[PDB]
């Protein structure tokens, strides 16, 4: 591997150098913020309608409290955290209707009522580029109760009890609370962060901004129209980067994928025979006497409880990294966008 | 004889039970052809020894439209002192033997639609295996040597024979062209369509890009 | 649930309902002929340990219970099934192998031993899903001059396989000299006979084993059990005994593209899904009965006593039967609690963007906003 | 041993599911090294003059 | 004649895996970052490297603590001294203390330990008549050795098990604290932090 090109800086000390151009640039991060959240039932999984196996499941213990305990915690957690990065800003604000923001054009982020769903060009491209699987409570139970020729993993898993809670704040929300946000941002500046929103023209503001990194406020004014230009230029390539390459939000694609796999292990686990002479209750129910049966529903339940105590460890860990990724996110909406950051590399 | 070699391609894939699945890919560890295996091309031309071992399986086929090929004779040994197989068909119906009278006292005799359903090229490919003393026969019949391509074969005849067989041979009634493939336990992973049928498989021990699909 | 006699605000998933089953089917084919035991157990002579017979039991109905009055043994010896669980369910082909041996030798006809009739005589697969019934026969298989009728082999080149026969008499040879028949110093026959007497012990008298051997299997079943049928209901959670697997679920008409000898369907946790009628050969898919969680919102048990009861995930034309109020959620159904046309802060949060509190009206009632 | 081979194939996929995880742990650690030590894009070299 | 611990945690299926970078290249990024600190400033964090010398460099740093750069530019070679006087005791407290990398060898430390716990073991009975497979094979028939194989394997399982889950929580803190490192890295050394304690 090659760590980059090599570079050498004339140094004296008696030479500097200058910049006597500039450029403006706008990148992109993207940040994991919240999870799937997901519920399961002990007595569908380990067991499915059997008695016996409910009264030796009861016989046993009290873990299924503790794992339902755990995975509450999990979803209030994963609300938390998307109330803690969204919900910063007290009120809805609105951009006017002329959209003359001293020659930046604003059009690809700010939203348009041509769509049911309140959201702009950037975060429709954002929405159609995830694959997003088990958004909630989307079969509602009608499509598993009925008749289909090629049944899917969703049913399968529904049919064992496990299920997909649906998130508090929907996307309409979430689009509100951005495009409060982005109005609050253009219209007022740093002023809507800390008190009242203050309204400044936006040339005003980017003289500001000017004068906060460094440099006079009259090379703003001079260089207008070729800042302008250049924001423009990069919110357009910004567009074609996120049209053309299909890799940036594997991150958010991980999420999905983890979150899908690790449902479709725990339902894989279930056919699993464990030591006993089968995997199906009912078979080992009629196959045998109280005795026998009793014994191998034993290891079966053992098989079971660990596979799904093993689900619910993997998913505290994940929850704890989801929830770690959720604060970086929040810190950042709360230092970068309600005000101008001096940290390098933030 | 005119014994030659000749590619196996994907010719070996049969059904490992009688449960349906649709859209499942699925893994199984059974008597199975390997894919680009070595099968023994024979012309038997009658104006030849035609006594080969069974080794835990037989992959048969031949690309005769004509029926010509009657049936086969299996068994350890033919001097009519133990148990072999025949098999008779003349067009109407299948005739089942298992006593030791040869091609010209007898405990299992079955009589069924016959195996030459048709009558293009007609390729007949048929699987014999003996596990657990019962003789598997797998079949299936493609409308096209061997072919590039998938063709699962059905456990359509099943026989509670069980006996010992070591060598076979077939029956003619000459310008016979037939294929003899042999059968080693390997691991598949064979893939389910919608409609429930087997239309791809892998198999995991040819080369390391399989067994990463594995 | 909480374990408590205070309940806070909030909202806590209690139980889980389900639709219990109205009627019990049972699909067995139509079979009317009755399996000969009787010629298995009830006979003249049996045969030796290394030409032991075998009989195909198939196409009758099967009672295990009168197998008891036949011979005077004490206990089945079952592997894989319970020998009073053998008529609520049952196979597809049953077999019978009845040899002799010797009271030592009734420990080997159990899988997975080794020893004399387990490697030369007969061996049992590891994987045997049957039943030994043995007995002793001191009346009927020995005589005071002597019963040499009964033979086993000591000399074998090899072991054999599991469910084999080998009938052939060679002369076994163990030497490096060939003989071909010479029964010299290095060459023994591998056949010799038990000088059964009466007067031994009680480990050296011979003993009648009669092997059952079972095949529960995907094929359609020809050897059941003494079980009436009942007459096919679909649409209905019910529960049904199609061959003798036992659960609970709606059956429903496929459009599937079940094949001529495929009988059964299977799901990834390795559940059935479509089953074949023994009776009359068309596939039914097995759906569970309609089920889900119940999510309870309430406020302090200090406050007010008013209880508004959610099912998660169900539309609220699928509920069985709370409240009286019923309202639609993308959540669920909420069943007790008035929607207002108002938006306030989230009290008690529900999902999708809908919240409930308990708030007046004008008369406390618990209402449900966005 | 093959008889321990067998019965751990008959008893669960925990196996892959440990071997996923200590995967996932070894690539983040290589991910851990390289998003602290590599932030500099081209090597500067000092002159010979110190 | 005296076996090590690693060919005992080598021959029962326990190995490490080389890192992806080498010492030689985790070195040259140190001295590529030190080159460009000491020859272009932040400057080379932002964009492409601007020369400047070290006195414009210093005075630069001082105005932003907030101290006037004449106070500098009078007393260069006393601050030059007391910065090399400080490297030098940083070389002396290095050399004679070998306790400042306890949280290395700490990491060090507890990895051998979790791999020497893990190979322990295995000479557990975990309820079985013995520790070895072999004798359980070698003494009984197949019912009774399934059995105790049974016992065995959930024992080993459990065992490898826990050791999955406790390098999963400690490879959770070592990334929140490589997080923290890169940006230290990315705020101290690639510009100056007005954070108290940072
Ligand atoms: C702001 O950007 C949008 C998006 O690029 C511009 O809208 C485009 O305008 C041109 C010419 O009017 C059309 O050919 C494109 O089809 C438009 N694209 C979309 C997505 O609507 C818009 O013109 C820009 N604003 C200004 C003032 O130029
Ligand atoms: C500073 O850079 C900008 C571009 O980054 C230069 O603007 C370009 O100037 C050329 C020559 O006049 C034009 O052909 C381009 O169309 C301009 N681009 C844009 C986006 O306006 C600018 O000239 C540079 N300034 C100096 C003093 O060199
Ligand atoms: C089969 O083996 C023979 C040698 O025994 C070889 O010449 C021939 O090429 C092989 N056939 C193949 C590889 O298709
Ligand atoms: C009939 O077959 C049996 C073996 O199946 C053999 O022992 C017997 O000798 C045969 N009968 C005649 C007359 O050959
Ligand atoms: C079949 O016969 C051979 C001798 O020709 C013998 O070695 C073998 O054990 C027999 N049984 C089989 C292959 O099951
Ligand atoms: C399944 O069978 C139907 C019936 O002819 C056919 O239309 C369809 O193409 C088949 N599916 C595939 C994948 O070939
Ligand atoms: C098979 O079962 C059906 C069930 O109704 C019955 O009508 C039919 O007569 C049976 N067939 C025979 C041959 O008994
Ligand atoms: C068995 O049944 C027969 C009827 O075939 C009967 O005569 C006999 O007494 C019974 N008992 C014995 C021990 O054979
Ligand atoms: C519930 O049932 C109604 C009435 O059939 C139906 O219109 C609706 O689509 C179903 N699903 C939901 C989520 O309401």
């Amino acid at each position: 591997m090659s760590l980059g090109a090599e570079n050498s800086v004339a140094y004296s000390n008696n030479s500097i150098a200058i910049p006597t151009n500039f450029t403006i640039s706008v990148t992109t991060e993207i940040l994991p913020v919240s999870m799937t959240k997901t519920s399961v039932d002990c007595t569908m999984y380990i067991c499915g309608d059997s008695t016996e196996c409910s009264n030796l499941l009861l016989q046993y213990g009290s873990f299924c409290t503790q794992l339902k305990r755990a995975l509450t915690g999990i979803a209030v957690e994963q609300d938390k955290n998307t109330q803690e990065v969204f919900a910063q800003v007290k009120q809805i604000y609105k951009t006017p209707p002329i959209k003359y923001f001293g020659g930046f054009n604003f059009s690809q982020i700010l939203p348009d009522p041509s769509k049911p769903s309140k959201r702009s060009f950037i975060e429709d491209l954002l929405f159609n580029k995830v694959t997003l699987a088990d958004a909630g409570f989307i079969k509602q139970y009608g499509d598993c109760l009925g008749d289909i020729a090629a049944r899917d993993l969703i049913c399968a898993q529904k049919f064992n009890g496990l299920t997909v809670l649906p998130p508090l704040l929907t996307d309409e929300m979430i689009a509100q609370y951005t495009s409060a946000l982005l109005a609050g941002t253009i219209t007022s500046g740093w002023t809507f962060g800390a008190g009242a929103a203050l309204q400044i023209p936006f040339a005003m503001q980017m003289a500001y901004r000017f004068n906060g990194i460094g440099v006079t406020q009259n090379v703003l004014y001079e260089n207008q129209k070729l800042i302008a230009n250049q924001f423009n230029s990069a919110i357009g390539k910004i567009q074609d980067s996120l049209s053309s390459t299909a890799s940036a939000l594997g991150k958010l694609q991980d999420v999905v994928n983890h979150n899908a796999q690790a449902l479709n292990t725990l339902v894989k686990q279930l056919s699993s025979k464990f030591g006993a002479i089968s995997s199906v209750l009912n078979d080992i129910l009629s196959r045998l006497d109280k005795v026998e049966a009793e014994v191998q529903i034993d290891r079966l339940i053992t098989g079971r409880l660990q596979s799904l105590q093993t689900y619910v460890t993997q998913q505290l860990i994940r929850a704890a990294e989801i929830r770690a990724s959720a604060n970086l996110a929040a810190t950042k909406m709360s230092e970068c966008v309600l005000g101008q950051s001096k940290r390098v590399d933030f | 004889r005119t014994q030659s070699y000749t590619n196996s391609f994907t010719r070996g894939v049969y059904y490992p039970d009688k449960v349906f699945r649709s859209s499942v890919l699925h893994s199984t560890q059974d008597l199975f052809l390997p894919f680009f295996s070595n099968v023994t091309w024979f012309h038997a031309i009658h104006v030849d020894n035609p006594a080969l071992p069974f080794n835990d399986g037989v992959y048969f086929a031949s690309t005769e439209k004509s029926n010509i090929i009657r049936g086969w004779i299996f068994g350890t040994t033919l001097d009519s002192k133990t148990q072999s197989l025949l098999i008779v068909n003349n067009a109407t119906n299948v005739v089942i033997k298992v006593c030791e009278f040869q091609f010209c006292n007898c405990t299992f005799e079955y009589v069924s639609q016959p195996f030459l359903m048709d009558l293009f090229k007609n390729l007949r490919e048929f699987v014999f295996k003996n596990i657990d003393g019962y003789f598997k026969i797998y079949s299936k019949h493609t409308p096209i040597d061997l072919p590039q391509g998938f063709s699962a074969l059905e456990p359509l005849v099943d026989l509670p024979i069980g006996i010992n067989i070591t060598r076979f041979q077939t029956l003619l009634a000459g310008a016979a062209a037939y294929y003899v493939g042999y059968l080693q336990p390997r691991t598949f992973l064979l893939k389910y369509n919608e409609n429930g049928t087997i239309t791809d498989a892998v198999d995991c021990a040819l080369d390391p890009l399989s067994e990463t699909k594995c | 649930t909480l374990k408590s006699f205070t309940v806070e605000k909030g909202i806590y998933q209690t139980s889980n309902f389900r639709v219990q089953p109205t009627e019990s089917i049972v699909r067995f084919p139509n079979i009317t002929n009755l399996c000969p035991f009787h010629e298995v157990f009830n006979a003249t002579t049996f045969a030796s340990v290394y030409a032991w017979n075998r009989k195909r039991i198939s196409n009758c109905v099967a009672d295990y219970s009168v197998i008891y009055n036949f011979a005077p043994f004490f206990a089945f010896k079952c592997y894989g099934v319970s020998p009073t669980k053998l008529n609520d369910l049952c196979f597809t082909n049953v077999y019978a192998d009845s040899f002799v041996i010797r009271g030592n030798e009734v420990s080997q006809i159990a899988p997975g031993q080794t020893g004399n009739i387990a490697d030369y005589n007969y061996k049992l697969p590891d994987d045997f899903t049957g039943c030994v019934i043995a007995w002793n026969s001191n009346k009927l298989d020995s005589k005071p001059s002597g019963n040499y009728n009964y033979l086993y082999r000591l000399f074998r080149k090899s072991k054999l396989k599991p469910f084999e026969r080998d009938i052939s008499t060679e002369i076994y040879q163990a030497g490096n000299r060939p003989c071909n028949g010479v029964a010299g110093p290095n060459c023994y026959s591998p056949l010799q006979s038990y000088g059964f007497r009466p007067t031994y012990g009680v480990g050296h008298q011979p003993y009648r084993v009669v092997v059952l051997s079972f095949e529960l299997l995907h094929a359609p079943a020809t050897v059941c059990g003494p079980k009436k049928s009942t007459n096919l209901v679909k649409n209905k959670c019910v529960n049904f005994n199609f061959n003798g697997l036992t659960g609970t679920g709606v059956l429903t008409e496929s459009n599937k593209k079940f094949l001529p000898f495929q009988q059964f369907g299977r799901d990834i946790a390795d559940t059935t899904d479509a089953v074949r009628d023994p009776q009359t050969l068309e596939i039914l898919d097995i759906t569970p009965c309609s089920f889900g969680g119940v999510s309870v919102i309430t406020p302090g048990t200090n406050t007010s006593n008013q209880v508004a009861v959610l099912y998660q995930g169900v539309n609220c034309t699928e509920v069985p039967v709370t409240g009286s109020n019923v309202f639609q959620t993308r959540a669920g159904c909420l069943i007790g609690a008035e929607y207002v046309n108002n938006s306030y802060e989230c009290d008690i949060p529900i999902g999708a963007g809908i919240c409930a509190s308990y708030q007046t009206q004008t008369s406390q009632s618990i209402i449900a906003y966005t």
